[PDB]
């Protein structure tokens, strides 16, 4: 695993044993955009800044943010033993083991134009029973690279693909080229 | 030997590193099949041992075949035992692998009786305090450099010179004069050397090929195109 | 341009510079850092990218040094392999790894501009013709005869030769050319440098009076460069002799210094660029990279490239990773004898190591090969004699063996020849020393003729008349 | 540097589970790593180095590396 | 070079 | 010329039927000297083709945690970091079929001869397991290498692994080319392996079997210095891969690879690359499991599996005289038998420099005809009789008679051990030479004259009584009517050369 | 370690005319472990100065002090830092010396021996004989001559 | 940082400040006679050395075109 991996799954785990999976996703998607926005991250890092003066900062954005109080124990770990520099890491790798454990999967529709949602909820049914998701939170981007269609990526980050925008024309300049 | 299932996280050449459930994983020098599958279209399972215990429910093996078109994900099963290489009468003429798989295409050899491979040393009430001389009916070895019984000893010949031959009168001695047994073990066996070797026991009378099992000998085989696991457990 | 980044780390030459997320430069453009001077002035500084590092970080290996620069200075992606200047605005001006004028002259013009990087010629487009070129030195003219077209080593420690050598070959053979010439100095020193480029400019090769008359293009870089550019140098001369070849389509003579600095640059760099240490402390990547610089060095069948290249053996290690390597790459290799120079056998060319692949009876001449073959018996003859002479007496010796071992060391007296370049230290005048005289003359001191010179008559001299006046003269002073 | 033996997920679960409190694992060492000849033990707060620990197994150990957070 | 003047002093 | 283009693309448009796939498919997170750690690759397999989005083709080596270590078999200049990398689902096949005869391919079966492309239908892996015991034989055809001083000697026969190991510039490639060169006769596919060579190297060797016409059943695998590592060690698995089609085919094949080593050291730079834990001389630890993977596949098959063989003549350089090398005791230890050669035989004048005291072969006499082992006896007898009296040879003038004949007897027999390169001779010949020799019908005429002698001879045998050829080629042994009519040759040109 | 003795050697120059004409000698001084070149920062260092001085401890024991072990010692610059008295007189000795070491080697294992081999070996040791020099005992260039 | 006098008081947190200057020694002459220590400070007890000219203590060398064949 990693650092970032082993963390998430912790807090993960102590947020799945007393169900709070929605109340931990809304926390680290609101500790997310509070560690981004670079000042407050280096202030959480700079190791040469005083550890009590991290933490009264940290109980400050526990009050004024509303967090869980066991997500709230895991940035004070995270304070307490210094892989606070990694927080970024383990909140991005926190989605994966979330999706995990509630069994949702999540994959990309890069399409060139929107749809009407009937064939979204068909392909979304379909890579659930290919994966056996049994709620897949399916999600799409705007696009304008992509030539004609629309393709999927699901697996662990897009491990896996089928596409028919431009691998038609990419079989076909493979196929005159013969080589 | 149970629901103890576990998934590859690591393939880097022969050495494994699988992860299972976190209350249960084998010890170390415990047999692991990993239940692979082959590029042809058909299950081909692998044979790998716990070296080491990794922590976070991973341990590290080491495969006794090879170890290409693996992925990460397969599933492996935990045999809670050493690997147990079949033992008794049944070994007897036939040719094995490190694993016990019969490699001569004579057809299944019966696992009635299974002996794992790792185990302790005899004790020390139940050894033996008498120097006793092994008699091999070799005027020479039998004089000026005996041998023991229950000792080792170390064969410092070149090529051409009398060797094979030399081996297999000492098994025929030992299971004419005494009721004695014989087991070859070919550690880097080369392998058109094997054959020939096992075609000269047959010839020989060494191994009976009009009957198995009135022969004198077992013949186990790690050869050179085999996986460092093999050729040191062989 | 739209590329810039921004300098993340420096330790020592190597520095991995932070480049926007999607945009990025590929491995082996140049990177262009705009530092500051010793003054208060904005001073450049040419990076390699070596690796991409992940995290949109690309590992550079610098050129210049890197002492004075900061963390967070601007770095232009040129999106380029680091071009050079090329044609006849190179011949007869020192240049550099980068491929700047350092002879205090005018730019040079990059109208025609040449990638350092660059694939080996096809199989299809390569020679077969086997032929030799006369050096003029008897021990390489009579025992490895180097091939035209070829590529030809210099192998031996530090004090053995291969800079004499080499300076002695570049004296017969750069006028002599038809074709330009183009000179690599690759981690040697500055002095030999001044003083080639001086000779060279005395021997009417530079042209001094008028520079695009001349044929040589001159490319530098010293001990005292940082190893990025150690490690570039070859390329950037080995670039210039490419065109040479191709465009111009004329025959290229290519000298190179030692190219063992072109693979310890390399090792010096590969530790800081996070790869670990091979055998005994050179590169992963040795094999490959020699290789590389090697096969681009070839007769393409449209123009020829002659090769004359020295490799320093370290610590007289012959069986070291970094000659290793090069003895597979070369054509007629020339190992040089610690033990020949440590009594004066100048050239100390090692005459049973020294091997070549035009000494074939088809390509050379029966005679030629005969010669040379019962030259390479006698001396073997003589080292296997050697211990039971130095124990066991000269004296009781057999009647062939006293023989064998009286015309021995007077081959190895004779196979000695005092150098044009070399007067300063023979102290004599040098002798150009055709083949067929060689041949002649060791036919006859194996023929059994000159069995009545004395040994020091065979020291030094050009040809065999030369060994019969030094020996006249040697009576004359010995009887009055 | 970055990774440790108590990295594992259910320590830092346990950790999470409760911040500040009174009583720590005294004599009570849960083993983890088990490697060769070496055996990464987290707990064993109070533990001397020399000290004789006793596994399930029935092993006698000698409490050699007495790093921050796991005793091997 | 110090193990092969070795082997050549052996010899 | 005009319609021809329009019916390929009316043909390989109406080929595919626009057929949709799963594939596994991975991010690029660095790349640098060769390796790509690429994120994604989840249901990858170890030695698999992963394909980057610039063209270039890797093979997924060592699947970590985290990513894939891949080796490339090219260049990663253009790689993107970023780039989607498409897994192929397929392990490193080449097209395999007999119009590679007279080609010279790189490791990718392709040609870099420019002579058109192989017409190939058939398919093999490039790793292919070895035969296995059952599906062995004993050796017992002999592999004639023209090379008197080997098959008398140290013979090799048609399965058997032996290792041509030597110095550098001793005569290893001279000996591979004579043994390509002497398969004229027999029916013996050979193949040549070149790895890390010089590409003008390639080139002349070409040339030379072009020249001599040992073009129309060889094969060229070349994979210059230039090369990437990846190509440099896959190499001789190809060529064994095409070596096992016509093995398996019923044919006897030859294969020849040439430096070994440096195959080795391609493995080791990419295992160092890699990050994989060293061993002695920074080589990884399955080294040996590299080469004996590759040379337990030279086998002698089993009279039902269509009684072909393989037979593998790996070359080793060795350095500074260090046979206890790391890579050299690892072939000797997996190859049937050894042949070294020496500098100082090679300075001293005896090529090519064979050092037989120090060589041997343990398939042994089985890997010559009944003609050629009675000859090989008094050989090896009288050669190892002069082996022991070389000492002695310098106080030969106070010695036994029946001393100094063995001596001068000894150094008469090394005369006709010399050999001149790219002229192997038949097996006839030889044995016609190894008799004269060791009967003594040469023990009159002075060492600078046995090798004129007896190319004479052989010449005047050939052609005046060509029953002596037929009966050592047809019958296979040396018979007393054979004996005769060498006599009665021995005796005439004894006459024909003293008349000079 | 090289680019470290190289970048701090290559500092020692002769300046072209242009510039002064002003020069740096160095003598870098490099102790070897039991007389061993093949050390990693003798071999260095050997191959970045242009010539070397190599001093022996036999000849040291022996009496030969300066200790030079002339024919491994070298001078990459050669006549061209002497004066034209010394390039007359002492042009073609060094090869000479040499050649007479390596004579009076092989002569140690010859019987009966020639005169003018007798003549050459009692030169080479009047030679040896006059290199001498006591330490902080200096000659100048005539008493050189 | 590499510490020129190997500083035992150095505190974990104390400041470091940036001098802005490449490593140079203040070079001149009444050096003639004077025994110093690497950082051209006086260490023979006599006094202290004037010099205002400061050259660099990592020039470059000097290249092809500034130098001379050595002949005297
Ligand atoms: N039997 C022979 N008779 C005469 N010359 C020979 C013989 N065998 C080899 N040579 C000569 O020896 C030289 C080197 O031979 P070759 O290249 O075959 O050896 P090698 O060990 O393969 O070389 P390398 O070490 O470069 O691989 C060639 O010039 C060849 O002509
Ligand atoms: N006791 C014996 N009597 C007669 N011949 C023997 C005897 N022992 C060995 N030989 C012969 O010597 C040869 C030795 O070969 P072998 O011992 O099989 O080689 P290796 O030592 O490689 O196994 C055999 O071919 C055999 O015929
Ligand atoms: N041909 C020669 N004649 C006389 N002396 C030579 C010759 N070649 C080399 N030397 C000696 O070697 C010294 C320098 O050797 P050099 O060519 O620089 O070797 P390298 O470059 O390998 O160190 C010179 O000072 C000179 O004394």
């Amino acid at each position: 695993d990693s650092t970032a991996s082993r963390y998430a799954s912790a807090l993960a785990d102590v947020a799945d044993v007393t169900g709070t999976l929605e109340a931990t996703n809304s926390d680290v998607e609101k500790l997310i955009r509070i560690f981004s926005e670079e000042p407050v991250y280096y202030f959480f890092a700079n190791p040469v800044i005083s550890i009590d003066n991290k933490r009264s900062v940290l109980d400050e954005i526990i009050t004024t943010s509303g967090l869980q109080p066991h997500t709230a124990n895991f940035i004070n770990i995270l304070i307490d033993s210094e892989r606070i520099n990694l927080v970024k890491e383990i909140l991005n790798e926190f989605e994966d083991v979330f999706n995990k454990i509630t069994g949702t999967e999540v994959a990309v529709v890069t399409s060139v134009v929107k749809l009407e949602n009937d064939h979204l909820a068909q392909i979304a049914k379909g890579v659930q029973k290919i994966t056996g998701a049994k709620n897949v939170r399916i999600k799409t981007v705007i696009d304008p690279s992509l030539v004609a269609g629309f393709t999927i990526r699901y697996g662990n980050e897009g491990s896996k693909l089928v596409d028919m925008s431009v691998k038609k024309q990419l079989e076909e300049i493979a196929a005159q080229l013969e080589m | 030997e149970k629901k103890n299932l576990g998934r590859i996280a690591q393939i880097i050449g022969p050495v494994l590193d699988v992860a299972f459930p976190p209350g249960k994983m084998p010890n170390i020098y415990n047999a692991l099949i990993v239940k692979g599958r082959d590029t042809a279209g058909q299950p081909m399972n692998v044979t790998c041992e716990v070296q080491q215990l990794l922590g976070n429910n991973r341990v590290r093996a080491v495969a006794m075949s090879a170890t290409d078109g693996l992925t990460r994900g397969m599933e492996v099963i935990d045999t809670g035992a050493p690997l147990s290489v079949p033992v008794g009468g049944a070994t007897l003429g036939r040719i094995f692998n490190v694993l016990g798989e019969p490699v001569d295409n004579l057809g299944p050899v019966d696992t009635r009786t299974t002996s794992p491979i790792h185990r302790s040393a005899p004790a020390f009430t139940q050894l033996d305090t008498k120097l006793s001389i092994f008699e091999t009916g070799i005027k020479v070895v039998d004089l000026l450099a005996p041998y023991r019984r229950g000792g080792k000893i170390g064969l410092f010949g070149g090529a051409g010179v009398g060797k094979t031959v030399l081996i297999m009168e000492l098994i025929n001695n030992i299971a004419k004069a005494h009721g004695g047994v014989s087991v070859f073990g070919g550690v880097g066996e080369r392998t058109r050397e094997g054959n020939d070797l096992y075609m000269e026991m047959k010839e020989s009378g060494v191994i009976n090929e009009q009957n198995i099992a009135e022969s004198k000998v077992a013949l186990v085989y790690g050869q050179m195109n085999e996986p460092p696991g093999a050729r040191m457990r062989v | 341009k739209k590329n810039l980044g921004r300098i993340a780390q420096i330790i020592g030459p190597v520095l991995d510079v932070a480049f926007p997320p999607g945009k990025m430069p590929n491995i082996y453009n140049a990177l262009i850092v705009k530092g500051r001077d010793t003054a208060g002035q904005p001073m450049n500084v040419t990076c390699e990218v070596q690796q991409l590092l992940g995290n949109n970080r690309v590992r550079a290996v610098a050129m210049s040094a890197t002492d004075g620069l900061t963390r967070g200075m601007e770095v232009i992606d040129t999106g380029a392999p680091l071009s050079v200047p090329v044609g006849g605005a190179t011949l007869g001006r020192i240049f550099n790894v980068l491929g700047e004028p350092v002879d205090n002259l005018g730019p040079v013009d990059t109208r025609t501009t040449s990638p350092i990087h660059r694939s080996a010629p096809a199989f299809t487009q390569l020679d077969t013709k086997l032929s030799i070129f006369e050096t003029g030195i008897k021990v390489v003219d009579l025992l490895a005869p180097y091939r035209r077209g070829g590529k030809i080593g210099l192998f031996g420690g530090a004090g053995v030769g291969k800079t004499v050598l080499i300076m002695e070959l570049i004296n017969n053979i750069a006028k002599a050319h038809g074709g330009v010439s183009v000179f690599g100095g690759v981690g040697e020193r500055t002095r030999e440098g001044n003083d080639l480029y001086m000779e060279m400019k005395e021997s009417g090769v530079i042209n001094e009076q008028n520079i695009a008359e001349s044929k040589v293009a001159l490319v530098y870089g010293q001990m005292n460069e940082p190893p990025g550019a150690r490690m570039r140098v070859g390329l950037t001369a080995l670039t210039m002799a490419e065109y040479f070849r191709d465009v111009n389509e004329q025959d290229v003579l290519l000298f190179i210094d030692n190219i063992f600095r072109f693979v310890q640059a390399g090792s010096e760099v590969s530790a800081l660029l996070g790869r670990m240490p091979s055998a005994v402390g050179y590169q992963p990547t040795l094999s490959t990279e020699m290789g590389s610089l090697q096969e681009r060095i070839t007769s393409t069948k449209e123009g020829s490239i002659t090769s004359i290249q020295a490799v320093y053996v370290p610590a007289d290690d012959l069986t070291d990773p970094a000659p290793a390597t090069t003895f597979a790459h070369l054509d007629a290799t020339t190992v040089l004898s610690r033990g020949l120079a440590a009594k004066g056998i100048y050239p100390a060319v090692d005459p049973l190591d020294s091997t070549s692949t035009m000494l074939q009876p088809r390509i050379v001449g029966e005679e030629h090969y005969e010669i040379a073959q019962r030259v390479k018996e006698t001396l073997q003859r003589y080292k296997e004699l050697q211990d039971i002479i130095a124990i066991l007496g000269l004296d009781e010796l057999s009647e062939e063996d006293r023989l064998t071992v009286a015309r021995a060391r007077k081959i190895e007296r004779f196979l000695s020849q005092p150098f044009f370049v070399a007067e300063v230290f023979t102290g004599s005048p040098g002798k150009y020393v055709g083949l067929a005289e060689t041949i002649r003359g060791f036919q006859l001191i194996l023929s059994g003729e000159l069995d009545s010179l004395p040994e020091q008559a065979f020291y030094l001299v050009g040809n065999i008349d030369e060994a019969t006046a030094k020996a006249m003269n040697l009576e004359m002073e010995s009887k009055l | 540097a970055t990774i440790r033996a108590d990295e594992i997920s259910k320590i830092i679960r346990e950790r999470i589970e409760g911040y500040n409190r009174e009583v720590k694992v005294v004599n009570t060492g849960t083993v983890l790593q088990v490697g060769d000849g070496i055996a990464r033990i987290h707990g064993l707060d109070e533990v001397m180095a020399g000290e004789l620990v006793e596994f399930e197994e029935g092993t006698i150990g000698i409490a050699l590396n007495l790093e921050s957070n796991n005793v091997g | 070079a110090n193990l092969r003047e070795l082997r050549d002093r052996i010899g | 010329r005009a319609d021809e283009i329009s019916k390929i693309i009316r043909e390989r448009i109406e080929g595919y039927n626009r057929e949709v796939k799963v594939v596994n498919t991975g991010t690029v997170l660095q790349v640098g000297d060769g390796i790509a750690r690429i994120h994604g690759l989840d249901e990858v397999m170890a030695g698999e083709l992963v394909e980057f989005e610039e063209g270039t083709i890797g093979i997924a080596l060592n699947l970590e945690s985290n990513n894939v270590g891949v080796v490339l078999m090219g260049d990663g200049l253009m790689i993107q970091e970023g780039s989607s990398v498409k897994a192929t689902g397929r392990i490193a096949q080449i097209p395999v079929s007999e119009a590679y005869l007279g080609r010279v391919i790189n490791a990718l079966a392709k040609p870099i001869d420019g002579r058109g492309e192989i017409t190939a239908s058939e398919s093999r892996l490039i790793e292919s397991p070895a035969p296995g015991i059952m599906s062995r034989r004993s050796v017992y055809e002999p592999l004639q290498t023209g090379l008197i001083a080997i098959d008398a000697m140290i013979p090799v026969g048609r399965g058997q692994r032996e290792l041509i190991i030597g110095d550098r510039q001793t005569g290893k490639t001279a000996v591979a080319t004579d043994t390509i060169l002497n398969q004229q006769g027999q029916n013996v596919i050979c193949v040549y392996v070149a790895i890390g060579q010089k590409a003008s190297s390639v080139a002349q060797v070409v040339t030379n079997f072009q020249e001599r016409g040992a073009m129309e059943y060889t094969i060229v695998v070349a994979e210059t210095a230039d090369s990437p590592a990846t190509l440099q060690y896959l190499a001789p698995y190809t060529g064994a891969a095409l070596a096992e089609y016509f093995m398996y085919r019923e044919r006897h094949t030859l294969i020849i690879y040439d430096d070994l080593s440096k195959q080795a050291q391609a493995y080791r730079q990419m295992s160092l690359l890699l990050r994989r834990p060293p061993g002695r001389e920074a080589y990884p630890g399955d080294v040996f499991y590299l080469h004996s993977r590759l040379l337990e596949r030279a086998a002698k098959l089993s009279s039902l599996l269509g009684e072909g063989s393989m037979t593998a003549l790996p070359i080793v350089e060795t350095q500074a005289g260090d046979v206890s090398a790391y890579i050299p005791t690892n072939v000797i230890s997996i190859t049937d038998g050894q042949i070294f050669l020496s500098a100082d035989l090679f300075n001293a004048g005896i090529r090519p420099a064979i050092n037989v005291g120090i060589s041997v072969s343990r398939v042994g006499s089985a890997a010559q005809i009944k003609a050629m082992k009675k000859v090989a006896g008094k050989l090896k007898l009288e050669l190892a009789q002069f082996a022991e009296l070389e000492a002695f040879a310098q106080f030969a003038s106070d010695l036994d008679k029946a001393t100094q004949n063995q001596l001068a007897r000894g150094q008469r027999l090394r005369e006709l051990l010399k050999q001149p390169q790219s002229a192997p001779l038949t097996v006839e010949e030889q044995v016609m030479t190894i008799y004269t020799g060791t009967n003594g019908y040469l023990d009159s005429l002075e060492l600078d004259q046995v090798r004129k002698y007896l190319v004479e001879l052989r010449t005047y045998v050939k052609t005046n009584k060509p029953e002596f050829q037929e009966i050592i080629s047809s019958t296979k042994t040396f018979t007393e009517e054979a004996e005769a009519l060498l006599k009665e040759a021995i005796q005439e040109q004894m006459e024909r050369f003293l008349l000079q």
